[PDB]
């Protein structure tokens, strides 16, 4: 529990996943409802992973 | 037993055509075999006799049978079939000792097969580690000959019984019993060099609890790795191999990298099959280094010797592996470099340099465009050899190893045409610098080379009939032409500035950090081959769009325009053909975006830069 929690980190991967997937950040997930507002609004079947994928890279 | 020659006779025919190069291997003289003396194994009526005088004659006698004789009452019967020798009680002996004779008689015959093992793997056939198998097997045959006189001593003034030498020939029922069992398994199957060593490094974990048979078979295989170990002295710390009977694990071909030195799986001996991999690598790359002459030697040469349970012999190998393939590397790195010539290949296979494509280009046009059997190879080899020496790419001093190849297949060889299709350059390397960058590397160099090609061929063309218009009122062909000039400089400006400039950074940074040839060899693998595949030549399809769009637009470029066919220097036939031309450019540029997002962005993500034909049409 020391190599572990640094040549490979549990702790910091373990704390930031409160925020980017539990939407601990907040800050984050206001900005990403408002771009993939219209882009979601569209019918389903349309979308596509490189579609989703390339917005995350502005708001981060 | 003559079937023992034969054995004999194969090992030796095997052995000489392994290698000639030392001649008249040592072959013992005949009369050692034939004579059976070198080896060991060869009155009163007993009924009426006192029974203490039956006890005492036995005595005498059994004390006769211990060594390897005959007794005048217990004696052996001829071994015939069954190896071991099972002995004739002389018959009518009291029924009370005839019982106790068959539990010291054990043995007489537990020592009757040991001899019979020194006196026989003594041969140099047997190997050099079969050797000291029963060469450190004959000490023990001394102090048990010292046992036997002891007792003698005491049976000369009537002080020893049968019973007290029960008692006294326990101990030799099992020192000499471990030994007619490594004797009775390193003959059963076969064994030679480190077979054996394996053998007696299981049969030493089996017995790890006895403690008086333990320390016995560790003095047996501390003493057969004696001659092993001074051989793997040699191929770890100078890349000489002696190996005169073919014993050592790394066998040496005569033939280099692939076949020169191999492992042998069944010699390999067991408690170095972890660190096998380790010695291979760090002899061949000593070798490598001391054809050349430079230095072989090695700054701390130690005496690697066995242990149980306390291994250095799995430490000495790793101050050899991290000396002398650090030793080859920087040899590679400071002379012979391979930092410089990389630079020397990029700057013309990987078409880095601008001022030698653009004076060559225009210098060899007329000659380019003939058919092959038209070529003149001498005059493509002086056009080289001069566009380099007006060019910039004059100062570096590498240069002189271009060459001209000229591969027949124009990448349809991928699994007789245009001069400028068939134009392909081999730079020649040295001997030293050839292991990196090896026949295959440079092939799929050369590969990366054709595909770049016709990229940098158009290019020229568009810019050609730009100037040759710019009779000039006609604006139909002045946007399809506008069009074709953005996919062909924006693929220049994705290939050239993200799969190829950062990813060389990459090795370049990568190349700093490497430890052993085996890891260089591999970086340079990594660019050369990540980088082909991020350019579109790895497709199943192969992405042919990209074929049939650059053909189209040769098409446009001269099939076609051919400049107006010199209408500037008709009927609105050529409109129609700009028209029929435009409609196979948007079929065939929608089918490569539409693969491109189908298969694994950048060449998307900025044409369109504005949202430019988002979408002409979106597939099902």
């Amino acid at each position: 529990l020391d190599v572990l929690n640094k040549k490979y980190s549990l702790l910091d991967h373990m704390q930031a996943m409160r925020r980017y997937l539990l939407l601990g950040q907040g800050d984050f997930i206001r900005h990403l409802m408002d771009l993939l507002k219209p882009e979601l609004v569209r019918p389903a079947t349309t979308l596509y992973q490189h579609n989703l994928t390339g917005i995350l890279e502005t708001a981060v | 037993l003559q079937q023992s020659l034969e054995l004999k006779r194969k090992m030796l025919r095997d052995k000489q055509n392994k290698k000639n190069s030392g001649q008249h291997l040592p072959i013992f003289p005949a009369w050692v075999y034939e004579r059976p003396a070198l080896i060991g194994d060869f009155a009163l009526p007993i009924g009426t006799l006192p029974l203490a005088s039956q006890e005492s004659a036995v005595v005498e006698d059994l004390l006769y049978v211990l060594v390897g004789v005959d007794g005048r009452y217990v004696s052996a019967q001829p071994l015939a079939g069954r190896q071991s020798r099972t002995f004739l009680v002389d018959p009518n002996l009291d029924l009370s000792i005839r019982e106790l004779v068959h539990r010291i008689l054990p043995v007489a015959a537990s020592y009757s097969a040991v001899t019979r093992f020194i006196e026989e793997k003594s041969s140099f056939e047997y190997g050099q580690v079969n050797h000291a198998l029963a060469a450190a097997m004959r000490t023990l045959v001394k102090e048990h000959l010292i046992l036997v006189s002891q007792l003698e001593q005491l049976h000369r003034q009537g002080l020893l019984s049968l019973q007290k030498l029960w008692f006294y020939i326990q101990p030799a029922m099992r020192t000499m019993d471990i030994l007619a069992s490594l004797a009775t398994s390193v003959d059963k199957g076969e064994c030679l060099g480190g077979s054996t060593l394996s053998l007696l490094h299981d049969r030493s974990f089996s017995y790890t609890g006895d403690s008086q048979a333990q320390e016995l078979c560790l003095y047996l295989t501390k003493a057969a790795s004696a001659p092993y170990f001074e051989v793997l002295e040699k191929w770890i710390y100078r890349g000489i191999i002696h190996d005169p009977y073919s014993e050592f694990m790394v066998e040496e071909h005569e033939l280099y990298w692939d076949q020169r030195y191999t492992i042998v799986q069944q010699q390999i001996p067991s408690f170095l099959q972890k660190m096998a991999d380790k010695i291979l690598s760090t002899g061949k790359y000593l070798n490598v280094v001391r054809e050349c002459g430079h230095d072989v030697t090695c700054p701390v040469a130690k005496e690697i010797i066995y242990t149980l349970k306390e291994r250095a012999y799995v430490e000495q190998i790793e101050k050899a592996f991290n000396y002398a393939s650090k030793v080859l590397l920087d040899f590679l790195m400071e002379e012979k470099e391979l930092v410089a010539h990389l630079r020397s290949i990029k700057r013309y296979f990987l078409m880095d340099q601008g001022d030698f494509f653009v004076h060559f280009m225009d210098l060899a046009e007329e000659e380019l465009r003939k058919p092959v059997e038209d070529i003149t190879p001498p005059r493509l080899e002086a056009l080289l050899e001069l566009a380099l020496r007006m060019s910039t790419a004059n100062t570096d001093p590498f240069k002189d190893d271009l060459k001209i190849d000229l591969m027949p297949h124009d990448l349809i060889t991928q699994l007789a045409l245009s001069g400028l299709e068939a134009f392909s350059f081999d730079y020649i390397v040295k001997w030293p610098l050839s292991l990196i960058i090896n026949r295959k590397a440079l092939t799929r160099y050369q590969m990366l080379f054709r595909h770049m090609f016709y990229c940098k061929h158009v290019e020229r063309q568009l810019c050609s009939v730009w100037i040759s218009n710019k009779a000039q009122w006609f604006a139909g062909a002045f946007t399809l032409r506008q069009r074709m000039l953005n996919f062909v400089q924006n693929i220049q400006y994705y290939m050239m500035f993200e799969v190829m400039e950062p990813t060389w950074h990459i090795l370049e940074k990568n190349l700093k950090s490497a430890s052993n040839i085996d890891d260089v060899l591999g970086h340079h693998t990594g660019f050369l081959d990540t980088c082909l595949k991020d350019c579109m030549l790895t497709n199943p399809e192969l992405l042919k769009v990209f074929s049939k769009l650059m053909s189209v637009c040769v098409m446009f470029t001269n099939c076609m325009q051919k400049f107006t066919q010199s209408m500037k220097l008709l009927v609105s036939g050529f409109e129609a053909t700009i028209n029929k031309f435009d409609k196979n450019f948007s079929a065939h540029l929608l089918d490569l975006l539409a693969r491109l997002s189908i298969y694994s962005a950048s060449v998307i993500s900025r044409l369109d830069f504005n949202g430019f034909y988002t979408e002409r049409l979106e597939r099902l």
